[PDB]
Formats: C-alpha cells, sequence, structure tokens
C-alpha cells in the first residue's frame, strides 16, 4: 500500500 | 478559488493532492488534507494561484493536515461528483459494511463500501495507524481527497492503497482493494477545526  | 472536496492543488509547485474538506478555525478559513501532501509553511496554489499554506500536518503516525487559507478563498459545503456535488451535512462516522465514496483529481469519485478500520499500512516513511480501509478505487494524486456517504456524512481524507503499476487500483476487483483513509474526526478535534456543512 504507498501514500496516493 | 472555491473550496471544494476532491479537486487538485499543487504542493510547492510539485506535488499535486487532491482537497478533502472545507473547514474553519475562528474565523480562518481552510481546508482538511493528507498529511503526507506537504510540510507545514509549504505554499498550496488552485489553479496556479496562491491560496494557503500547510498549517500543521503529522506523517507518518497518522496522515492528517489542514492548509490555512487567505480570506479571498470561497469555502463551500460541497465534494465534487464529476459536474455535480455532494452536500457535506455532517461527520457522523459510518460503521463497516457501510456504503462511501471518494472524490480526488486523478480517478474523481468512486464508491464501494467500508470493510475495516483500524487498520496499519507501512509506508516507505514509517507505519500510519488506525486507518480505515475501503473498496471504492484511487489513485496517486487522490491523497487528501473526502471520502463521503451519498447521505453527506464526511467520513475522512484519502491517505493509501495498492496501486499497481497504471497508479491505481481501479482496474484490480473490488475484492482485491484496499484504499485507505485518516478518519476525519480526530483531525477535526485535534485542530480545533469546524466542518463547513449546507
Amino acid at each position: 500500500a504507498a501514500p496516493l | 478559488a472555491n473550496i471544494v472536496g476532491g479537486i487538485e492543488y499543487s504542493i510547492n509547485n510539485a506535488s499535486l493532492c487532491s482537497v478533502g474538506f472545507s473547514v474553519t478555525r475562528g474565523a480562518t478559513k481552510g481546508f482538511v488534507t493528507a498529511g503526507h501532501c506537504g510540510t507545514v509553511n509549504a505554499t498550496a496554489r488552485i489553479g496556479g494561484a496562491v491560496v494557503g499554506t500547510f498549517a500543521a500536518r503529522v506523517f507518518p503516525g497518522n496522515d492528517r493536515a489542514w492548509v490555512s487559507l487567505t480570506s479571498a478563498q470561497t469555502l463551500l459545503p460541497r465534494v465534487a461528483n464529476g459536474s455535480s456535488f455532494v452536500t457535506v451535512r455532517g461527520s457522523t462516522e459510518a460503521a463497516v459494511g457501510a456504503a462511501v465514496c471518494r472524490s480526488g483529481r486523478t480517478t474523481g469519485y468512486q464508491c464501494g463500501t467500508i470493510t475495516a478500520k483500524n487498520v496499519t499500512a507501512n509506508y516507505a516513511e514509517g507505519a500510519v495507524r488506525g486507518l480505515t480501509q475501503g473498496n471504492a478505487c484511487a489513485g496517486r494524486g487522490d491523497s487528501g481527497g473526502s471520502w463521503i456517504t451519498s447521505a453527506g456524512q464526511a467520513q475522512g481524507v484519502m491517505s493509501g492503497g495498492n496501486v499497481q503499476s497504471n497508479g491505481n487500483n481501479c482496474g484490480i476487483p473490488a475484492s482485491q482493494r484496499s484504499s485507505l483513509f485518516e478518519r476525519l474526526q480526530p483531525i477535526l478535534s485535534q485542530y480545533g477545526l469546524s466542518l463547513v456543512t449546507g
């Protein structure tokens, strides 16, 4: 999951 | 500029994020957005014009920020949905299973349901704890944008997601999406802000  | 949830703004003429919600802090106008979008005193522009600067943020740990705007900005109780608008009525927190939509400048307006609360995202920078997960899709640029129910209850701001190489998770089925938002209520009390409603 990454920022956006 | 008219400040509507979901619209694009830039940070120090480089990054892009989306407006979360119009808020006031006494006589000061602002909007809430994601903490990872800027640092304190970063300049926010909407459509090439300076609209205000980041007043405070917490990222990582949490992912929240609010931008203090100049008095020339027009705050509105609305979240963009295409050419239409969803009216912000309050901030009752919806429960798991509830339907929810989100608005941002990359994928527009997407809906899905809340699947889990108090999720930890382990970003490269550090963990962000206490996020709520929905399966509405989102893409790079949507960060900071509004999560709202159709009934107008504001839920939080877009934090992050399991994005694919195309920059969003819209091409994988809903069952496989993890799109995470920061709850609005702790941001409102942490900064003494009040939601603009209509």
